């Protein structure tokens, strides 16, 4: 199966823009990283910044997690993100969802050996 | 760039107490877990304790609770672990480790290279 690691990769990095230029973006986005196949995914964040820049995060401030686990990690400087959140006449197949684009702090879970985001928790 | 340093161990008899000392520097918050993890000659990392920074959310094996007690600084990025009697089977290697949860190995990103214990029975 996929690693960890990888699945966070492909369910919420976009390093190859510096933003969601589109109110389709999450549309397009949700379906072409495999997040519309199952089910509708209700939401998901795409961080817009460079892989290395989000894996540091890993050693940035340590917080809670939102269930409650410790092994969360806060961005010290906010980063460009997207959340989808999906509509409310969105039925799958035709997943729709509402683009978000801002600029945040966000929170990853990390794991591992390298140490490295494998959930993303949050923004604020 | 985080210096973790863990010390304590050395050729030790059965039957002696032991203390085991651990502390992050470099770091510019504080780590809500920290714990000892050991392994034994080929054997499986273990996770021994855990504690976390209110003094609390405290953890141990099945195999030394009760014989051993970890300890915090509050406010602080150390970590302690006080041996009662030390058994034959508590010979291994000792790491200290901090930014996870709980005893789970993997959620820990800051390790020290770890302090070798040897019990003589």
């Amino acid at each position: 199966k996929e690693t960890a690691a990888a699945k966070f990769e492909r369910q919420h990095m976009d390093s190859s823009t510096s933003a969601a230029s589109s109110s389709n973006y999450c549309n397009q986005m949700m379906k072409s990283r495999n997040l519309t196949k199952d089910r509708c995914k209700p939401v998901n964040t795409f961080v817009h910044e460079s892989l290395a820049d989000v894996q540091a995060v890993c050693s940035q401030k340590n917080v809670a997690c939102k269930n409650g686990q410790t092994n969360c990690y806060q961005s010290y400087s906010t980063m460009s993100i997207t959340d989808c959140r999906e509509t409310g006449s969105s039925k799958y197949p035709n997943c729709a969802y509402k683009t978000t684009q801002a600029n945040k702090h966000i929170i990853v879970a990390c794991e591992g050996n390298p140490y490295v985001p494998v959930h993303f928790d949050a923004s604020v | 760039q985080v210096q973790m340093v863990e010390s304590g161990g050395g050729l030790v008899q059965a039957g002696g107490s032991l203390r085991l000392s651990c502390a992050a520097s470099g770091y510019a918050y504080t780590y809500i877990y920290m714990g000892w993890f050991r392994q034994a000659p080929g054997k499986e990392r273990e996770g021994v304790a855990a504690m976390d920074s209110g003094g609390g959310g405290t953890l141990y094996a099945d195999s030394v609770k009760g014989r051993m007690t970890i300890s915090r600084d509050k406010g602080k990025n150390t970590v302690y672990l006080q041996m009662d009697s030390l058994k034959p089977e508590d010979t291994a290697t000792y790491y200290c480790a901090a930014g996870g949860y709980e005893l789970r190995d993997r959620t820990y990103g800051q390790w020290g290279q770890g302090t070798q214990v040897t019990v003589s029975s």
